């Protein structure tokens, strides 16, 4: 995935070929882990937007994307 | 006491010796019948109810739906099929959907595709027939002598259209002797059983719902009929589709009933508010004392 | 995943902790690599059961799951 930015908060285009994997990526407060639970598909103009939240030691609810350390961000196409 | 307390009251007496004596029984009043040298009776229908009567239709009101299969085939290799489109427990749907290199396809074009999840019904409600006849009135004897309590209950006699004359004894003075005929109550209409509250249906409305139903002499309550009132199958995809059940229809159903005469019912049997006459014989009863 | 079988097919029982990761299972005609790009979630009662297609030199299109070798059945649950 691209890393990028949105608001100095990260931001992650998410491609197609890393579906099912632990998202990781550096920052000034250590080694960041989102885990992305998405309709997932190919990066295309139907894209979808929205933000990943931290969670220290609470289990998710009502969502698919989610970091432990930082809030991201996350970006991806739904075309198949 | 009970008799007397009462404001529909009607007093009743024999013009002729070892007669029958005619008398009209309506709930909530009561009857009072006497004679020369015979104890005063009171008369009181206090139930009316049909015991066991026939089930129509069950239909499912709430369901779930569990292992969802998809099965499609290429433009060419004609319609494709599941074995669980031969159980009926399942709901199924044939379609077509686009097809192509990109989903293992010779040939872009239309090809079949089938779905099928298994029904599972989690809440239902029966419409029932109440036929004239097995339908049991209850009725009271009470001499009226006066004597007092706070062990001393007027006879309770229970009988059907299709019973024959009934022979009651009152514990110390003989036995009386009666039969009633349940003269004018309709059952073309339907009895809606929804969680123990039921209600009065026109048939033919009740036929014509829209839910999954099964012919009333069933016990397996498994092979539903047109579950797809409850399921709604997506616009497929290439090797995959989704089914969704509805939610409970419970709520549509009782915002629905308003208006329609509401019935009472207590250990499974519905309870209405009966009409009799009937004729009794007091030849075999004689002063106590 | 447990590995079982669907009508002489291979057939792929995938578990919430499996979401993300390549899967493969050997074959006689060699070592078999799944794709699956699934709303993927716990094995409950709420299955859903389908083929993932053998693609080669194909990019996908309107699916979520595909093998490179063996066409395979997939299972999983939805539950959270």
């Amino acid at each position: 995935f691209h890393l990028t930015t949105r608001n100095g908060e990260p931001h992650m285009i998410v491609s197609r070929q890393e579906k099912g994997k632990s998202l990781l990526f550096k920052t000034e407060d250590g080694v960041n882990m989102c885990t992305l639970m998405a309709d997932l598909g190919e990066l295309c103009e139907d894209t979808i937007t929205y933000k990943c939240p931290l969670l220290r030691q609470n289990e998710p609810e009502d969502i698919d994307c989610w970091c432990n350390s930082t809030s991201t961000w996350v970006t991806y196409g739904t075309c198949t | 006491m009970r008799c007397i307390g009462m404001s529909n009251r009607d007093f009743v007496e024999g013009v002729s010796g070892g007669s029958w004596v005619d008398i009209v029984l309506e709930h909530g009043s009561c009857v009072t019948t006497m004679a020369k040298n015979k104890p005063t009776l009171d008369f009181e229908l206090i139930k009316t109810e049909a015991k066991q009567p026939a089930t129509l239709r069950k239909y499912c009101i709430e369901a779930k739906l569990t292992n969802t299969t998809t099965e499609s085939r290429c433009p060419t290799q004609g319609e494709p099929s599941l074995n669980e489109e031969q159980d009926k427990r399942f709901v199924c749907k044939h379609s077509m959907v686009d097809r192509g290199w990109g989903n293992g396809c010779g040939l872009f074009g239309k090809g079949g595709i089938v779905t099928c999840a298994m029904f599972r019904c989690k809440k239902n409600m029966e419409g029932k027939v109440v036929q004239p006849e097995n339908l049991e009135y209850t009725i009271v004897i009470t001499p009226h002598s006066g004597e007092e309590h706070a062990g001393k209950h007027g006879k309770e006699i229970k009988i059907t259209p299709q019973s024959s004359i009934t022979e009651a004894e009152l514990t110390g003075y003989g036995t009386v002797t009666m039969e009633c005929s349940p003269r004018t109550l309709d059952f073309e209409m339907v009895l809606l059983q929804m969680e123990n509250k039921a209600w009065l249906v026109h048939r033919q409305w009740f036929l014509d719902l829209p839910l999954p139903w099964l012919p009333g002499a069933d016990t397996q309550g498994s092979n539903w009929i047109q579950k797809e009132t409850l399921v709604t199958f997506k616009n497929p995809h290439a090797k995959k589709q989704d089914v969704v059940v509805l939610g409970s229809q419970e709520g549509a159903m009782h915002t629905a009933l308003t208006g329609a005469t509401e019935i009472q019912m207590s250990s499974g049997n519905l309870l209405f508010t009966g009409h009799l006459k009937c004729r009794l014989r007091m030849d075999k009863l004689q002063l106590k004392g």
